């Protein structure tokens, strides 16, 4: 998070408007992540953090598991385009609704 | 990852000649865009599609011109002595400077332009050979003034931390 | 000797000018200290929003 | 602030607008602290007897509206990109940022609305917008760690805000251009020490809030309305007319004090070249300043006859000439300083 | 310095009670009266209180300039009679006396920086407001930007200087040394303009024609003398850059001086010729300090205060037959000598003191600037023969014309000489050719 | 003496400009011994002021 | 001391006696700047410059009570920013080690003659 600079009163209505901490599944990395941000500073915690930033990222964001999902997406239709992959079994199974 | 890429100094000054002239390019297409980009919609508006490419060109290739002319002649200074120095960059601020009068059709405007450009060019010669730089990352960064910990001026009280510097 | 004097007292207010620019270099260079470079920031509004949402959550019924 | 008690409202929003977006430790809400202040500082600047103020204050909302919407667009792209308030590397969506609070504080090459619309203003309005509007997307630019970009700024703002300055010879585009010049030194003090800024802030907007008060009392819209401004001594005038060299940055006056804290933090940061480069800059502002002390140095003027006696308030020109006193000699003062350690 | 400084701090608000400009005039004499028996100091940095002290160099430039304040005062009458803001033109000097006393008493280097520089204001004070021509905002702008251009990146220099060693005290960065170009070129180019270089002279002749006596003398006598002593202490610690880039400046300095010489024999005006030749024997001076040499040290800081004597002798003279002719040129001045017989004898006794003069200081000062200079090379003997021939051609020129031949027979009635302006030239020559006798208090500062 | 001691390179700094004026004034003597042998011999300095000299 | 002990350089042994000025300097130069300014206040609405003299007494007083209490806090921040520096030097005492004193009989450096 940023800093309060000349930090008066009025920051306090101001301070809880974004967070992760309500009901979020991804708020407890981002606690943890506070946790050094409190700890380390602003400024050592870009440095000394950074398996803690990234697994908050990569949790709310969810930047390398749309990647992922892209990449099997495409090498599926790359493989109907090229010919390995046949017409009539091109999609798998599908999941029960029930399911997730 | 490819020749538009490059910069002046990866090499050694007189070894490389294309990545050379691309980079002192660039920053003339860089400066002559730029130019031209707070020129055509300000003052002297063209009302044509044709005299503002015309007006872009009349901003770039001349700028051109200097970048071409002041790489070539450095790098012709540098390969014709052995030694490098500064009066190579010198001469080339003159040749940019002549550019410059070939530009403007005044002798006047070419030579006082070329001592300038010989001036910034001894200058940056000074620079890379010497070792400091022009605008380098600042060491001493103020974020605030002395007990800027102390002076936490907040209503709310502060919940428990769930982070100790104690050792396990 | 007042000439020894001065001259002592500036030597020595160099040598501490000298020390505490490499300090300060140091400091800003690691953001060691909380003092002089350190840019505070806290996590006490995320606390107080899991702590108010922890109440919010004895409250939900009828 | 005059002839209303609800203006006296508007200044309690802007500064509860200006408080809460420097204080707040999210854009979101630094965003809608901006939009607090805009909404405290249009009904100030808007008079319908005058027909060129309601026009600076139309300049005054499409510019701010369109760098408070770009603020908001590069802050949500930061928030979509890098989920925290901040962002580890540098990139282009902080560019965007520090782009749209340039465009609020009218540093150049966003500053064409700036001297722009100070035309169509009094003196106490241009003094809030060129004072207290620059605290809070100054105190926002501080939050991004940007090199070439504000190297830019600082660049173009103190090339253009001191040549600008010598074709107009109303006061207030004058004052204007002035302000441009010394945003620059501003800026160039963010990214060494927030501190320095902080004082060469406080400073600039000391000696900008004494030479309101002596254009503001006796109506002096133009360069001629000083030649022509009358006072019962002319050594009064002489010594009034001392802030300039202050703010031009001459010792042993107050001006050079902030300035020679910005070079002196500037050096010891390892910046040389564009310290040089603003040496040359304030020559020139020195010099469109020198203009306005034509009025008072030569000691003898061939003035319009008709006027007599001088008139001011009691409390302004009371509070005036406490602060003309210490901006020219508050170098007396630089031992009971002590935040410069 | 402590009780000079507080004295003029408290001969202060004597310019607010009225008819007391010749009370301010004999109590700056005491001032110089005490200053004189203050002498005792030595080489190194003596009577140190409050950052303030100084050495025979300082001693030297500070009792100058309490002489030249104080003449200032007995020249300048026509502010008297005239009523013409007295009282703040009182003020501008006492303020700008204190100004130079403590830019000259200063220990460390930023002193004398923050001084020098708050001495450019009162300095353009006076030419703004008590000169007598329409160019009078066209000499002042020239003064302060030529200053100020060049005196603005000495100021980064000093805080580079700073970091380096971290203090500014004269003798602990005698230690240190340095071989950065662009450091050597801050730290110079200052004092080169501020002290007349002949590429950047420009603003002397503009500021000194313009100039009220009460304003050329000071701008003559001292505060030329700021781009010497500001040489005096900075070449102690950047001896290997002066080695490496001394000739250009040695080769400049001594074209010029004759050009400069030449120019002033194709000259009319009068005080435009003293302007130049302010240029020509400092000239010398910057010639002879770029060579480090202890006898170009020593007879350099000679003829800065003799030629601040000398030059501000000069400079009275050319205003006392302005004020009686209207204007001054060569033209309308020519052949005084029938006119103020007895002014004619101070006219050759200062003009011969502007060349080499036998038993003034200036003479002593120029003896032992060209020894420096043929010690340097013997390729310097050229331009320093027609340097000294073409200057005592030019300044025999000044007086030849001005007091000798036929009269203009177009002038009106004047008034004759008066015992103020005798007085006036008596106290700029008996102390050219008194202090002679002890010249090492002027020679040795090391 | 060490390089960051500065109370001692007064007192050195001093002995050494003490020492020069000493032998300042000796070479000035050793001249003086000269010049009094050329006035005092007046017709014979060449035989008796060669080894002063 | 045959080293340079930072510890041994930051810490206030008490040799240093403080100035005749130095507690009384910043009182009486704000005083006098009180006093200067309602002076220039009585100067520019065309009053005599002693006429009011509570305006004088009242400016006199709050200078020196503003004077001494910033001397103070100045003080304060001063003995701060030392214990700063001192804590942090004990703090990462490998970035700050202790130093030989090398005298000039060891070091070689190059005289510039002049000729
Ligand atoms: C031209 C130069 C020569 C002129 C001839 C005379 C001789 C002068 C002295 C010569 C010095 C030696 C020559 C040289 O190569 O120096 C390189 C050197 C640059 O530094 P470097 O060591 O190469 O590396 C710098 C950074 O570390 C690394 O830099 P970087 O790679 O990160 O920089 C990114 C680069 C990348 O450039 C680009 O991407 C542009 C080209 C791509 C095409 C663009 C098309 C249009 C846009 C499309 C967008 C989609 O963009 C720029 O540099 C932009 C510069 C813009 C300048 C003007 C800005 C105005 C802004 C106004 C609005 C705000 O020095 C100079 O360029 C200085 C000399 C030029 C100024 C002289 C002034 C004299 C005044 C009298
Ligand atoms: C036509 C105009 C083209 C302008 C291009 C500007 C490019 C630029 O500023 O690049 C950044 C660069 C940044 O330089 P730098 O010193 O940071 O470069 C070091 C780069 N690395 C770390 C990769 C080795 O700016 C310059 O080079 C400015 C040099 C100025 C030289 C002239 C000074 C005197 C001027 C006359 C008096
Ligand atoms: C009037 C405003 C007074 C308070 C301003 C302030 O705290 O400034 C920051 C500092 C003290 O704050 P600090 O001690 O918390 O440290 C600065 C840290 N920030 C800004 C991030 C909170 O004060 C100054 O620099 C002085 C400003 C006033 C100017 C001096 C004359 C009075
Ligand atoms: C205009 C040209 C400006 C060039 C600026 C170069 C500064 C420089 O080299 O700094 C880096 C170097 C830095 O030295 P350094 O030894 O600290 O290097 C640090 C190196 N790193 C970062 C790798 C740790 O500065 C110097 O060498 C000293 C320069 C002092 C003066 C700086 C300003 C120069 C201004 C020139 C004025 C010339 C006088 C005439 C003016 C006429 C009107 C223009
Ligand atoms: C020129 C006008 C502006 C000058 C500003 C600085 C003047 C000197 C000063 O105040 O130094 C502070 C220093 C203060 O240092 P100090 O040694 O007294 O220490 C006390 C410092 N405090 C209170 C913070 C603990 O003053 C002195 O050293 C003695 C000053 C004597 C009086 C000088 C008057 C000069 C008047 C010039 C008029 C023109
Ligand atoms: C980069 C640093 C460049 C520094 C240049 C300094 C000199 C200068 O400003 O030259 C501009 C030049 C002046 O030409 P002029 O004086 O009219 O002479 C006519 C006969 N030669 O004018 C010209 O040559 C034409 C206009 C300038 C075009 C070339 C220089 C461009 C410099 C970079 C501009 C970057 C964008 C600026 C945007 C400003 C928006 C307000
Ligand atoms: C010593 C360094 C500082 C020098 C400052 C003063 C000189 C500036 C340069 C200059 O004036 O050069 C002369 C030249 C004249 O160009 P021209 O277009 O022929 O002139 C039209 C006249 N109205 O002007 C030019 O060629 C313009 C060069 C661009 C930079 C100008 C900077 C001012
Ligand atoms: C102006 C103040 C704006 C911020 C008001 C705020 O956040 O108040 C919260 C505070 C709750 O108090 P609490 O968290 O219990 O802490 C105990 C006291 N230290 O509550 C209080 O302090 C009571 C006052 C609340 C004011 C609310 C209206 C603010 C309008 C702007
Ligand atoms: C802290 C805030 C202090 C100010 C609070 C003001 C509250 C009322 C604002 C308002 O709009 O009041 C209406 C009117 C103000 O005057 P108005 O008619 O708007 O202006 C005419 C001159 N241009 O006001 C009136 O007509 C009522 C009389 C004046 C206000 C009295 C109450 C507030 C006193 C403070
Ligand atoms: C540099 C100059 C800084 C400013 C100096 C202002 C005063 C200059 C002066 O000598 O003014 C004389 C003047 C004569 O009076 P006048 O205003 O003409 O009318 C009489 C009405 N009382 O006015 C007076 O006599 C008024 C005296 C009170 C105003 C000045 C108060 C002291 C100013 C600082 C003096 C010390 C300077 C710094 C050290
Ligand atoms: C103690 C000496 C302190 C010296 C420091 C500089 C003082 C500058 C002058 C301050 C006083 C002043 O302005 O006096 C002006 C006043 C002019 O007299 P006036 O009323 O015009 O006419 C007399 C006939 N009715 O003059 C008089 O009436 C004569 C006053 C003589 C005593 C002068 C000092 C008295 C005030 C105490 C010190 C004030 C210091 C102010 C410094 C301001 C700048 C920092
Ligand atoms: C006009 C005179 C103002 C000063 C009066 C004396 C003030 C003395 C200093 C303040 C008290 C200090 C106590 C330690």
């Amino acid at each position: 998070s940023l800093t309060p600079f000349l930090r008066l009163p009025l920051t306090d209505l101001t301070g809880c408007l974004i967070n992760h901490q309500t009901y979020d599944k991804c708020g407890k990395f981002e606690m943890k992540m506070m946790e050094c941000f409190e700890a380390y500073g602003l400024e050592r915690g870009k440095r000394e953090c950074a398996d803690l930033i990234s697994d908050f990222q990569e949790c709310v964001g969810m930047q390398k598991q749309l990647m992922r999902f892209h990449a099997m997406r495409n090498e599926r239709y790359k493989q109907w385009l090229k010919g390995e992959r046949k017409g009539q079994e091109f999609f798998a199974d599908p999941p029960r609704v029930d399911a997730y | 990852m490819s020749l538009l890429r490059s910069k002046y100094y990866d090499h050694p000054d007189g070894e490389d000649a294309f990545g050379k002239i691309v980079a002192t390019n660039k920053y003339a297409v860089s400066a002559g865009v730029a130019w031209s980009m707070f020129d055509v919609l300000t003052l002297s508006k063209p009302q044509g599609y044709l005299p503002t490419l015309g007006r872009f060109a009349y901003n770039t290739g001349p700028l051109m011109g200097m970048a071409t002319a002041f790489t070539l002649t450095t790098l012709v200074a540098t390969n014709a002595r052995g030694k490098d120095d500064k009066i190579n960059y010198l001469i080339g601020g003159f040749a940019a400077g002549g550019v410059f009068g070939a530009w403007k059709h005044n002798h006047v405007a070419g030579l006082c332009a070329g001592l300038f450009l010989g001036i910034a060019g001894v200058i940056k010669k000074m620079s890379i050979e010497q070792g400091w730089e022009f605008f380098p990352n600042t060491p001493i960064k103020q974020y605030g003034g002395l007990n800027i910990a102390g002076n936490d001026w907040t209503i709310m009280a502060d919940p428990p931390k769930n982070w100790t510097t104690e050792k396990p | 000797e007042k000439s020894l004097h001065y001259l002592y007292e500036e030597n020595e207010k160099a040598q501490i000018r000298l020390l505490e620019d490499e300090v300060r270099r140091k400091m800003s260079e690691r953001n060691d200290y909380q003092a002089y470079y350190y840019r505070p920031s806290v996590a006490k509004y995320h606390r107080i929003s899991k702590e108010a949402a922890d109440e919010l959550e004895a409250l939900r019924g009828d | 602030m005059f002839n209303n008690s609800s203006k006296i409202l508007f200044i309690t929003i802007m500064i509860i607008g200006t408080l809460i977006t420097v204080t707040s430790n999210s854009w979101l809400g630094a965003w809608m602290g901006l939009e607090i202040n805009l909404l405290s500082f249009i009904p100030l600047l808007s008079d319908n007897n005058n027909l060129m103020s309601t026009e600076a204050s139309l300049k005054y909302f499409l510019t701010q509206v369109l760098a408070s919407t770009v603020l908001l667009f590069s802050s949500i792209l930061l928030m979509l990109k890098n989920n925290m308030n901040n962002e580890i590397n540098e990139s282009f969506t902080s560019m965007i940022i520090m782009s749209a609070l340039l465009l609020k504080s009218g540093a150049a090459p966003f500053h064409f609305w700036f001297p722009n619309m100070m035309e169509g203003l009094t003196w106490m309005n241009a003094l809030m917008l060129m004072t207290w509007q620059k605290i809070a997307p100054l105190m926002l630019i501080s939050y991004l760690n940007i090199k070439y970009l504000l190297l830019i700024s600082v660049i173009l703002s103190v090339i253009i805000g001191a040549i600008g300055g010598l074709n107009q010879t109303s006061l207030r585009k004058l004052m204007a251009f002035s302000s441009i010049n010394h945003l620059g030194w501003m800026l160039s003090s963010l990214m060494i020490s927030e501190s320095i800024w902080l004082i060469y802030f406080f400073f600039y907007s000391f000696l900008s809030f004494v030479l309101t008060f002596m254009f503001n009392i006796f109506k002096l819209f133009h360069l001629n309305q000083l030649f022509s401004w009358f006072v019962n001594s002319k050594i009064l005038k002489f010594t009034l007319f001392m802030n300039f060299l202050s703010l031009g940055g001459l010792p042993p006056f107050l001006g050079f004090l902030p300035k020679w804290l910005v070079i002196q933090q500037l050096t010891l940061c390892n910046q040389y070249f564009m310290l040089t480069l603003m040496m040359m800059s304030t020559l020139i502002t020195l010099f469109f300043y020198l203009r306005i002390c034509y009025s008072a140095f030569m000691m003898n003027y061939f003035e319009n006859n008709w006027i007599m006696k001088m008139n001011m308030n009691s409390i302004n020109y009371n509070m005036y000439m406490i602060m003309t006193f210490f901006s020219i000699f508050g170098l007396f003062l630089i031992s009971l300083f002590y935040f410069m350690f | 310095m402590l009780k000079i400084i507080f004295f003029l701090l408290f001969l202060i608000p004597f310019c607010f009670i009225n008819n007391m400009y010749w009370m301010v005039q004999i109590m700056m004499f005491f001032i110089s009266f005490i200053f004189l028996l203050m002498n005792n100091f030595m080489n190194y940095w003596s009577e140190i209180s409050y950052f303030l002290g100084c050495d025979m160099l300082s001693y030297g430039l500070i009792l100058l300039s309490l002489w030249i304040c104080s003449l200032m005062l007995l020249a300048s009458e026509m502010i008297n009679k005239h009523n013409n803001y007295k009282n703040l033109f009182l003020l501008n000097i006492i303020i700008l006396l204190l100004l130079l006393i403590l830019t000259f008493s200063s220990m460390s280097l930023f002193m004398f920086y923050l001084f020098f520089e708050s001495s450019l204001i009162p300095t353009l004070f006076l030419i703004l407001g008590w000169g007598y021509q329409p160019e009078r905002l066209q000499a002042g702008l020239y003064l302060l930007f030529y200053t100020l251009l060049v005196s603005l990146p000495m100021l980064i220099g000093i805080f580079y200087v700073m970091n380096k060693i971290g203090s500014m005290n004269f003798y602990l960065m005698n230690n240190f040394m340095f071989n950065y170009d662009l450091l050597y070129f801050c730290l110079l180019c200052a004092f080169l303009v501020k002290m007349p270089m002949f590429l950047v002279h420009l603003w002397l002749p503009k500021a000194h024609v313009e100039a009220p006596v009460s304003g050329s003398m000071i701008l003559a006598g001292i505060m030329l003398k700021l781009g010497g002593y500001g040489m005096l202490r900075v070449i102690s610690f950047l001896q290997l850059m002066n080695l490496k880039y001394s000739f250009v400046w040695i080769s400049i300095s001594l074209v010029g001086g004759v050009l400069v010489s030449l120019v002033c024999l194709r000259q009319t005006d009068l005080k435009a010729l003293i302007a130049y030749s302010s240029v020509a024997h400092m000239g010398i001076v910057l010639s002879g300090l770029l060579t480090m040499t202890y006898w170009g040290l020593c007879g350099s800081y000679t003829l800065m205060i003799a030629h601040g004597l000398c030059s501000s002798g000069l400079f009275c003279l050319a205003n006392v037959s302005y004020e009686r002719l209207g204007s001054r040129s060569m033209l309308i001045n020519k052949g005084l000598l029938n006119f103020m017989p007895s002014m004619t004898l101070w006219w050759f006794l200062l003009s011969s003191a502007n060349m080499a003069a036998p038993p003034t200081l200036n003479l002593l000062g120029e003896i032992s600037l060209l020894n420096s200079i043929v010690s340097w090379s013997w390729i310097s003997m050229i331009l320093l023969s027609f340097l000294s021939f073409f200057s005592a051609a030019y300044t025999l020129y000044l007086y030849s014309f001005s007091q000798h031949g036929k009269l203009f027979s177009g002038v009106y009635s004047f008034s004759s000489g008066k015992i103020r302006e005798y007085l006036l030239m008596l106290l700029h020559w008996l102390p050219l050719n008194l202090l002679i006798l002890k010249s090492e208090s002027f020679m040795l500062w090391l | 003496c060490y390089t960051d001691d500065a109370v001692c390179r007064f007192e050195a700094d001093q002995q050494f400009r003490r020492d020069r004026m000493v032998d300042n004034e000796i070479v000035n003597i050793l001249r003086q011994r000269f010049e009094d042998c050329t006035l005092y011999e007046a017709p014979d300095h060449m035989v008796k002021c060669r080894p002063l000299m | 001391s045959a080293v340079n002990d930072p510890l041994e350089l930051l810490t206030n042994k008490g040799t240093h006696e403080p100035s005749f000025l130095s507690p009384i300097w910043n009182p009486i130069a704000c005083g006098v700047a009180g006093v200067g300014a309602a002076i220039f206040i009585n100067w520019g609405f065309r009053k005599p410059v002693f006429s009011g003299i509570q305006k004088h007494i009242a400016f006199g007083a709050i200078g020196v009570g503003a004077g001494a209490y910033f001397d103070q806090k100045r003080n304060e921040y001063l003995a701060k920013r030392d214990a700063v520096l001192r804590h942090y030097i004990e703090l990462h005492p490998d970035d700050f080690p202790v130093k030989e004193r090398k005298t000039y009989g060891q070091v070689l450096e190059s005289w510039v003659p002049v000729r």
